[PDB]
RNA sequence: GCGCAAGACGGACCAGAGCGAAAGCAUUUGCCAAGAAUGUUUUCAUUAAUCAAGAACGAAAGUCGGAGGUUCGAAGACGAUCAGAUACCGUCGUAGUUCCGACCAUAAACGAUGCCGACCGGCGAUGCGGCGGCGUUAUUCCCAUGACCCGCCGGGCAGCUUCCGGGAAACCAAAGUCUUUGGGUUCCGGGGGGAGUAUGGUUGCAAAGCUGAAACUUAAAGGAAUUGACGGAAGGGCACCACC
RNA sequence: UUAAAGUUGCUGCAGUUAAAAAGCUCGUAGUUGGAUCU
């Protein structure tokens, strides 16, 4: 070390620190976009939601809060917004 | 090498490092050593980068080729796998070899009958030549060693990272050294490959 | 809880430049950080630096060239008037020769021989030398 | 032993608050 | 002046540990503080075996075990020699003796 | 180091560490200055000319005189990139 | 107790570092050459540095020693070290590779070996001690 | 040996492990309210740090009434030992030890180390929460879920190492960032005794707690470390002026 | 009586072991208080 260079830290480097000690503060959350697999509506969710999200009409349910990032049920996918 | 096209490494010297394993270190690693290494690989062993290597041994060849006079250097290893390589490069270049065990005082008491004041140093073993090394921080002296990636780089000014633990790596690398300290002066062409095999510079077990 | 920001924006370069390291981060920025940063800069005792923006207090990296001895904070920001300078420069710098003193005057944030020569008093920020 | 002396100490005035009263 | 680090105890980030009783005195030790002997011995000694089997109705009958936990104030386990006492720097080697070579 | 007449009135000029920039002093005896011999760009030999670096007893201490050398030398041209 | 002494240990070492091609095995001979070269005094301190002459022979041939130094035998461990096999060690018709350390030669433009061979790395990632 | 009852107590698992503001906390199950850490692209928007007065809790012992009293056991009665023993050892045994309700506010209550905040070296573990990754196992499968394995992040109890620096040193990653002396704030010390005593005030049923001098006396008392001498401290070696 | 006394310490002392951090926490007065506007 000695001589480390703190204003250009490599991408490794940076997504491996605590998300308020980088460089500029980032989440590690993301809206990931689930499909319900017998009903035809697609719906936004929270990766770390808390509330147990269902569909509207199609009355199922999409996701069960856990410690973390909330579980999706079996036969739901989804892939992460943007 | 200075980004030299004719200081690059070889496919004949990659393929003798390959062989006699000097790509690979310990399990453990040193945080001033981090630099040097590739990855770690699953059963937990190091790997050192071969490019870093080269670009090291140059840069001690370079240091041992501005001490004008041969002697001045002194080369000392204190395990034997490195007392054969040892004596052999120093009847190669000149300097003077210290294998065995080192007497305390050899560079700081004036008045000792192996007394010397060597202007460069260089040694197989951080960790094994550590008396040598801690010695040299009382007359001025630059170090250059050999070292692994469980190595502390405390006096070591040079530092080649290399498995200095086997013994066909050891016998390699110091005749590299050599190999590289005389195709810097000048006594040996650079096209034709050294007459000298590696294997005078190995250790053998009886 | 954190009072006097830019007291720790002075001792994280004061403990910086004694580990021999080439560059320090300063969290949070201010802008009397910023000036005092500057006074010391213009007199070669820094070299450049650079404010990262976090659409918060933003922070500092600051390149370190060797050349710095000491900087320090005074607290609380004594009230300096012109005829007492002396003292003061007596009591924190350590010769004639070298040493700056920074104070805050109407006429802005600067050292101790600037204030001099506009003629004005002021409130102490600190020293480097 | 520091111990005993205080408790030394305190048995004197137990005994001195009984003669020295107010009555007295 | 302040020989060990520990206080010679092993009591950490807490305030109380409750106390145990000697073996040897039935004297209050904290538990932390005691030196503890776990002891797995056989009921017969080998000047006896021989004349134990000869004697038994089963063939191939192992014989059963003896399994005592010992505690000890630091005063006994010295006067019994138990426990020794070492050099400054020996003091902080807390390896188990060499018994299991 | 130099009064007004512009005579400099200085014993002797110490050196300054290549790393670090500090004051190397007289009984610094941890301190090394070590010359890094320079070669051909055609042959590759010894041209007869160095480069020379001053590393002080504090920073050899410290573990980072190995690193602090290669810096230098990679500033200097005679490491390559990477 | 029969133990020699840094006296007669030490001029019987010189004796044998200055003079090793006229010492031999034979006791009587090496006593007869002690006094013809050393100057020394009386026959009880002259027999028992050529006894441990006589002694200390016997090791020379098991191999050397860390007390003396003959230029022969320096001579005879230098041709010794002057041995090289026909075919190194290191020169192999296949060296067998990691793929880790596969893609550290990709990185180093070495791609194009012909003499490397993959293999299949270990699977369970146990190589630790166990604590305890 | 088979039963019955009484009160006390939760062994072994039990650890340089966990929780609590500290005293302190260990059999199962259920109810009741509470809490840290982690997760968060929720919400308010400076709401904060330390604190005279004033308050809550505070081991053990001790004091008042009720209940019960297994064991242990101040006092006391004995038996031994001893020159003497009002002690250490042994046999009994009162108050107490236990519970309910009020007092008492003290400990080597100790990390002998106030609290809040920033910076300054490494390494391996461990407890909790989260994140990722080959592969074993819940028997042969679906996924989650558990038990292992390899890492990363945050907050904890600690450990090893270091010419980070400090210190009188022992030693301390804090006891560092101190003549290069200023981040905020509370309490408290000023050679050794007299003495935490007298006196006044105040709280308490009492025992006592808190606050707290002076006259006089004295050249040292004291802290770390070093060579010896000695030990009714532990390990080794030698001698027919020691033994066998 | 002043300096010496950085042995009254605002400048400028100490509180692990030499004298010394309240058993612990709450809490009013007092003291102190994060970016941010030419
Ligand atoms: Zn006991």
């Amino acid at each position: 070390p000695l001589a480390k260079d703190l204003l250009h830290p490599s991408p490794e480097e940076e997504k491996r620190k605590h998300k308020k000690k980088r460089l500029v503060q980032s989440p590690n959350s993301y809206f990931m976009d689930v499909k319900c697999p017998g009903c035809y509506k697609i719906t936004t969710v929270f990766s770390h939601a808390q509330t147990v999200v269902l569909c509207v009409g199609c009355s199922t349910v999409l996701c069960q809060p856990t410690g973390g990032k909330a579980r999706l049920t079996e036969g739901c996918s989804f892939r992460r917004k943007q | 090498s200075g980004a030299l096209d004719v200081l690059q490494m070889k496919e004949e010297d990659v393929l003798k490092f390959l062989a006699a394993g000097t790509h690979l270190g310990g399990t453990n690693l040193d945080f001033q050593m981090e630099q040097y290494i590739y990855k770690r690989k699953s059963d937990g062993i190091y790997i050192i980068n071969l490019k870093r290597t080269w670009e090291k041994l140059l840069l001690a060849a370079r240091a041992i080729v501005a001490i004008e006079n041969p002697a001045d250097v002194s080369v000392i290893s204190s395990r034997n796998t490195g007392q054969r390589a040892v004596l052999k490069f120093a009847a190669a270049t000149g300097a003077t070899p210290i294998a065995g065990r080192f007497t305390p005082g050899t560079f700081t008491n004036q008045i000792q009958a192996a007394f010397r004041e060597p202007r460069l140093l260089v040694v197989t073993d951080p960790r094994a030549d550590h008396q040598p090394l801690t010695e040299a921080s009382y007359v001025n002296l630059p170090t250059i060693a050999l070292c692994n990636t469980d190595s502390p780089l405390r006096y070591v000014d040079i530092a080649i990272p290399c498995n200095n633990k086997g013994a066909h790596s050891v016998g390699l690398m110091w005749w590299m050294l050599a190999r590289e300290v005389l195709r810097m002066r000048g006594t040996i062409s650079r096209e034709h490959p050294w007459e000298v095999m590696p294997d005078l510079y190995f250790y053998r077990d009886p | 809880v954190r009072m006097n920001v830019l007291a720790d924006a002075l001792k994280s370069i004061n403990n910086a430049e004694k580990r021999g390291k080439r560059q320090v981060l300063i969290r949070p920025c201010s802008k009397v950080i910023v000036r005092f940063l500057t006074v010391m800069m213009k007199h070669g005792y820094i070299g450049e630096f650079e404010i990262i923006d976090d659409h918060r207090a933003g922070k500092i990296v600051v390149n370190l060239t060797g050349r710095l001895n000491k900087c320090g904070v005074i607290s609380p920001r004594f009230d300096v008037q012109l005829k007492d300078l002396e003292k003061w420069q007596n009591n924190l710098l350590p010769s004639r020769q070298f040493g700056f003193i920074v104070l805050t005057t109407s006429a802005g944030i600067m050292d101790h021989e600037e204030a001099r020569r506009k003629h004005t008093g002021g409130k102490i920020l600190g020293f480097f030398f | 032993r520091a111990k005993w002396r205080k408790k030394r100490m305190r048995r004197l005035k137990r005994k001195r608050r009984k003669m020295r009263q107010r009555s007295k | 002046t302040k020989k060990r680090r520990n206080n010679g105890r092993a009591k950490k980030g807490r305030g109380h540990v409750q106390p145990i009783r000697c073996t040897n005195c039935a004297r209050c030790v904290p538990k932390d503080k005691a030196i503890k002997k776990f002891v797995i011995r056989n009921i017969v000694e080998a000047a006896a075996v021989r004349d134990i089997s000869e004697a038994s109705v089963f063939d191939a009958y192992v014989l059963p075990k003896l399994y005592v936990k010992l505690h000890y104030c630091v005063s006994c386990a010295i006067h019994s020699k138990v426990v020794r006492n070492r050099s400054r720097e020996a003091r902080k080697d807390r390896t188990p003796p060499p018994r299991f070579r | 180091m130099q009064n007004d007449a512009g005579e400099f009135v200085d014993l002797y000029v110490p050196r300054k560490c290549s790393a670090s920039n500090r004051i190397i002093g007289a009984k610094d005896h941890a301190s090394i200055q070590m010359n890094v011999a320079e070669v051909d760009k055609v042959t590759g030999r010894f041209n007869g000319q160095f480069k020379t670096y001053a590393i002080c007893g504090a920073i050899r201490r410290m573990g980072e005189s190995d690193d602090s050398i290669l810096r230098l030398a990679k500033a200097d041209g005679i490491v390559s990139k990477n | 107790g029969r133990v020699r002494t840094k006296t007669v240990k030490k001029a019987a070492r010189v004796i044998i570092e200055k003079y090793y091609t006229r010492l031999g095995n034979d006791f009587h001979t090496n006593k007869r050459v002690c006094e013809e070269i050393a100057i020394i005094p009386s026959k009880k301190l002259r027999n028992k540095i050529a006894g441990y002459v006589t002694h200390l022979m016997k090791r020379i041939q098991r191999g050397p020693v860390r007390g003396i130094s003959i230029k022969l035998q320096e001579e005879e461990r230098e041709r010794r070290d002057n041995y090289v096999p026909e075919v190194s060690a290191l020169d192999q018709e296949i060296i067998e590779v990691d793929p880790d350390t596969k893609e550290m030669l990709k990185l180093l433009d070495f791609g194009s070996l012909s003499n490397l061979q993959v293999t299949q790395p270990t699977v369970g990632m146990n190589f630790k001690t166990p604590r305890g």
